RNA sequence: ACGACCAGGGCUACACACGUGCUACAAUGGCGCAUACAAAGAGAAGCGACCUCGCGAGAGCAAGCGGACCUCAUAAAGUGCGUCGUAGUCCGGAUUGGAGUCUGCAACUCGACUCCAUGAAGUCGGAAUCGCUAGUAAUCGUGGAUCAGAAUGCCACGGUG
RNA sequence: CCUCCUAAAGAGUAACGGAGGAGCACGAAGGUUGGCUAAUCCUGGUCGGACAUCAGGAGGUUAGUGCAAUGGCAUAAGCCA
């Protein structure tokens, strides 16, 4: 049970498994199904390897796993580069998409640090 | 080599997606089947798509058209 | 961010000192206050001080710049660090 | 062994063909592939090395050697005689079906895979590599396995200069980047 | 000039501390299909049906109507069937990347919304502390003002209870 | 009680002269047969870092000796079985 080069759950349904690739939400891994011709709820085990094929063929349509991943690395690297507000935001470990900084800023900043 | 303290080693047939049939020793035991191998593996194809430096200008041109 | 039928938003005046510039050939920096204007692909090549609401600042333009914004490359506040 | 039969008769030729080699056994061959796992946390249980040895002996055919620290460190809190690594050499005929496996199935296998080092050499010919994950290797099972662990693969070669030691491995299909 | 005009910036900064809220930590639930029952309001530089296109936000076309007539406008929790089976999960949605839509001379700083991806923390919270006695608490949705656009706020309205 | 120096190239040789150790350990750390050769550094190598484990080269005993110091030790007296 090997797409993408990630190992997937074979007890869970087909759509929640997919989703386990990094690439793929919902939307995306119903799409796939769609276009394979199986079964939503249906589980990865008590699948046909002929499927499966189809499936790591439909997956192979999208940028996903490792590729992906570079890609949006490149992206962050070129805002970088630049210097521009965004990539200034990265570089500080800030929020980027306008979100105030005096309080609740959490999830960029990580943990509270105490005032030496 | 020494006779009992070795795993079990025989030969196996690694079936792929590709149609490529492999004869191989190995130490799994029972029929073995993969997803992709050295002639499938997107090495050749993959790396020059893979990067996708491209550029803005062109984009820019596409979309607005001035 | 614009919309698409709308087409690129760039200030008139700005567009054609960019023009100018280009006819001339010359590579002088040429101070702008329009941060809300989009970068073109003739823009490239050119060095633009951008006002930062205090001061100009020159920014040379290159060919990843194109699709932002001129405020993008101007940063307004000055932070260094509380302690 | 299919490999070693390619090599009698292909690769040797084609080394020949580039080096203008004088003599046939002044070609390069590969002498050994060393399997290692270092496996630091065996300090504070021993079950732990037994199942890398246990991984280290799927992943190739043969028992490995338990390793012992050749002398004391604190740094690592341990003691010289302490088993702290295991490792298996590969010879022969053994060699060359790991060899085959690791290029045309187990490589493949590594997620994110853009390539292998072209300047990892040490200088004379010898090719070292490592793997992050054993589960590559179609040998270890996914469900089995508790702890996630990996190995380095050192390929020795006869070859004097790097290069030469990298022709042959190109000579091999080897991937590269 | 401590008066007046203008463009750009700031009022949105960020080692941190506090207050008031929203969303959660799941199964008295999530997701999917079907399906029922409101009230109170607003609307002319406005509310904008239907039909067509768009995955969608929306776009195009264009009736109606200063309105118990038309529009906003499908109530939602609920009910029925199915699925998930106690996992950091088909929980949770932060954050970020890409693509967009609309408003507006103009969305870089600094808008809202949509789609695809991404999937932090969080498993009911220390000392302490607040509200509420009935159609109340709790919970579920709906509308309005301010408004070009921009509410988890405020002021209202009904449901279950 | 042991080692070095003082000690004057045999031995020995004093001082409240200059420096250090011992009051054991080991049924293997003893016997023998068979095999093996060190420190350190550089380069490459999953986690892995100045420093574990694996390669290869340089290196040549600078290491080791159950413990002080001296004299020895590859025929190894060093390290395995
Ligand atoms: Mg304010
Ligand atoms: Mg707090
Ligand atoms: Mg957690
Ligand atoms: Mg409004
Ligand atoms: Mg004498
Ligand atoms: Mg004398
Ligand atoms: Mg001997
Ligand atoms: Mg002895
Ligand atoms: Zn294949």
């Amino acid at each position: 049970a090997r797409i993408a080069g990630i190992n997937i759950p074979d007890h869970k349904h087909a759509v929640i498994a997919l989703t386990s690739i990094y690439g793929v939400g919902k939307t995306r891994s119903k799409a796939i199904l769609a276009a394979a011709g199986i079964a939503e709820d249906v589980k990865i085990s008590e699948l046909s390897e002929g499927q499966i094929d189809t499936l790591r063929d439909e997956v192979a349509k999208f940028v996903v796993e490792g590729d992906l991943r570079r890609e949006i690395s490149m992206s962050i690297k070129r805002l970088m580069d630049l210097g521009c507000y965004r990539g200034l935001r990265h570089r500080r470990g800030l929020p980027v998409r306008g979100q105030r900084t005096k309080t609740n800023a959490r999830t960029r900043k990580g943990p509270r640090k105490p005032i030496k | 080599m020494k006779k009992d303290i070795h795993p079990k080693y025989e030969e196996i047939t690694a079936s792929c997606s590709c149609g490529n049939v492999m004869k191989i020793r190995s130490t799994v035991g029972h029929d073995l089947n993969l997803d992709v191998c050295s002639k499938c593996h997107p090495f050749f194809t993959g790396k020059q798509r893979d990067v996708a430096t491209g550029g803005r200008v062109d984009r820019f041109n596409k979309r607005f058209n001035i | 961010p614009r919309s698409l039928k709308k087409g690129p938003f760039i200030d008139l005046h700005l567009l054609k000192k960019v023009e100018k510039a280009v006819e001339s050939g010359d590579k002088k920096p040429l101070r702008t206050w329009s941060r809300r204007s989009t970068i073109f692909p003739n823009m490239i090549g050119l060095t633009i001080a951008v006002h930062n609401g205090r001061q100009h600042v020159p920014v040379f333009v290159t060919d990843e710049m194109v699709g932002h914004k001129l405020g993008e490359f101007a940063p307004t506040r000055t932070y260094r660090g509380h302690a | 062994a299919k490999l070693h039969d390619y090599y009698k008769d292909e690769v040797v030729k084609k080394l020949m063909t580039e080096f203008n080699y004088n003599s046939v056994m002044q070609v390069p061959r590969v002498e050994k592939i060393t399997l290692n796992m270092g496996v630091g946390e065996a300090i504070a249980d021993k079950k732990l090395l037994d199942n890398a040895a246990a991984d280290l002996a799927a992943i190739s055919g043969q028992k490995p050697l338990i390793t012992k620290a050749r002398k004391s460190v604190a740094g690592f809190k341990i003691r010289q005689g302490y088993p702290i690594g295991c490792k298996v050499t590969l010879r022969g005929e053994r060699m060359w079906e790991f060899f085959e496996r690791l290029i045309t199935i187990a490589v493949p296998r590594i997620r994110d895979f853009r390539g292998l080092s072209a300047k990892s050499f040490d200088g004379r010919g010898n090719y070292s590599m490592g793997v992050r994950e054993q589960i590559i290797f179609p040998e270890i099972d996914y469900d089995k396995v508790d702890r996630v662990r990996g190995l380095d693969i050192t390929i020795t070669t006869t070859a004097k200069s790097d290069e030469e030691g990298r022709a042959l491995l190109a000579a091999f299909d080897f991937p590269f980047r």
